[PDB]
């Protein structure tokens, strides 16, 4: 009872908020407490596009590098990736060329990829500046969002653009 | 270093959850249901243990990771121990799935018809070097509040001249194998320096 099912992976350093992340769009809640995220883990979401009806699989990929050989296993069949940084953190968006190239390795065949900056909502501690991160998104050839998990901003609209041009490819 | 400390709070606490458990183990009412779920006797042992270390306060060196479901079918086991050094990095992580002895529902048609075993042993091949399977059975024929342990390497070793499919070649394991090793021994073993992988041999673990 499902006409199309999609693999959607979020990956990115530790602590952006993929789980957040997750959580938020799966269940509409979010908590402050960080649980780190050991291995991976998946959840299920019906959404409905033009009459069809779309499963989601969305895996939540560790972030720490310990993680790296088991999650790059479970790249395999993704349809569509979330490349999640931390707005407040320099480090994690230095990442995200690695990230990209990752994608590009371990998932050869082109899936459609969304660059997201996390931790809107603390303006006061932003250190990547929205121009810096639809800058590199527009080089790495990604759709931008800025999100926040905790206030519930621009979560499904990811999803959605992310959903949206998997539709659009494989229409041909 | 505080190697010994952690050790010993360790292996007293799965001693004292076992011991916790013990009264769970062979329950039986023929006039609904013969068995406490599998998740029941996990929950009930990890509570205990977790309690355990807690009065002794060694959480800055132990974390209990109970998997989820989905978690539990993807990697074949039902908790992780994680060992933390003075240096806040990982040492040794402990994937652990338990038997009894006397699914996924969320996934598409793929290859996931592989055996808890196998996909045990590719879940600590996946994580690495310092990543040890270990299998807890919860009850034996005949003594069913008897608890004992197995580590992965020792059922390969075993299974090289008895080529039986991993789950069976545990219980075959824990049923011909009459010498043991206590767990403070390998605790010991497996942290001084990642020594027990390839050490522990022809034993079980006596709990
Ligand atoms: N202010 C703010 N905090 C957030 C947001 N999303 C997550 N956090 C916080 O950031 C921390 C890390 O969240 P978490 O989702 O676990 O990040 P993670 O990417 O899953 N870490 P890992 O890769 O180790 O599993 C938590 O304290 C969480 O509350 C957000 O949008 N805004
Ligand atoms: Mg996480």
């Amino acid at each position: 009872n499902f006409d199309y099912m999609f693999k959607l992976l979020i990956i990115g350093n530790s602590s952006v908020g993929k789980t957040s992340f997750l959580f938020r769009y799966a269940d509409d809640s979010f908590t402050s407490a960080f649980v780190s995220t050991v291995g991976i883990d998946f959840k299920v979401k019906t959404v409905f596009k033009n009459e069809k009806r779309i499963k989601l699989q969305i895996w939540d990929t560790a972030g720490q590098e310990r993680y790296r050989t088991i999650t790059t296993a479970y790249y395999r069949g993704a349809m569509g990736f979330i490349l999640m940084y931390d707005i407040t953190n320099e480090e994690s968006f230095n990442a995200v060329q690695d990230w990209s190239t990752q994608i590009k390795t371990y998932s050869w065949d082109n899936a459609q990829v969304i660059l997201v900056g996390n931790k809107c909502d603390m303006e006061d501690e932003r250190v990547i500046s929205t121009e810096r991160g639809q800058h590199l998104g527009e080089q790495l050839g990604f759709e931008f969002f800025e999100t926040s998990a905790k206030d519930n901003i621009n979560v499904k609209q990811t999803f959605e653009r992310l959903v949206d041009i998997i539709c659009d490819k494989m229409s041909e | 270093k505080e190697v010994p400390v952690v050790c010993e709070v360790v292996s007293e606490a799965i001693v004292h959850a076992a011991q916790k458990l013990k009264e769970y183990l062979g329950f039986e009412y023929p006039p609904s249901k013969l068995c406490p779920a599998a998740n029941t006797l996990n929950e009930i042992f990890l509570i205990h243990f977790i309690t355990f270390c807690q009065e002794k306060g060694v959480d800055e060196w132990l974390t209990t990771t109970k998997m989820t479901k989905h978690q539990a079918f993807l990697f074949g086991a039902d908790w992780i121990w994680t060992f933390w050094g003075s240096d806040k990095q990982i040492k040794l992580q402990l994937a652990v799935q338990t038997l009894q002895m006397s699914p996924e529902s969320r996934v598409e048609e793929s290859s996931w018809k592989k055996s808890r075993f196998d996909k045990l042993e590719e879940f600590c091949n996946l994580i690495g070097e310092d990543c040890l399977g270990l299998f807890i059975i919860f009850g034996m024929p005949g003594k069913p509040k008897d608890i004992r342990g197995v580590v992965l390497d020792s059922v390969k070793s075993q299974m090289v001249r008895s080529h039986l499919p991993g789950g069976k070649a545990v219980a075959q394991f824990v049923l011909e194998t009459e010498d043991c090793v206590f767990i403070k021994e390998l605790l010991r073993n497996c942290l001084s320096k990642k020594d027990g992988l390839r050490e522990v041999g022809k034993v079980y673990i006596s709990i």
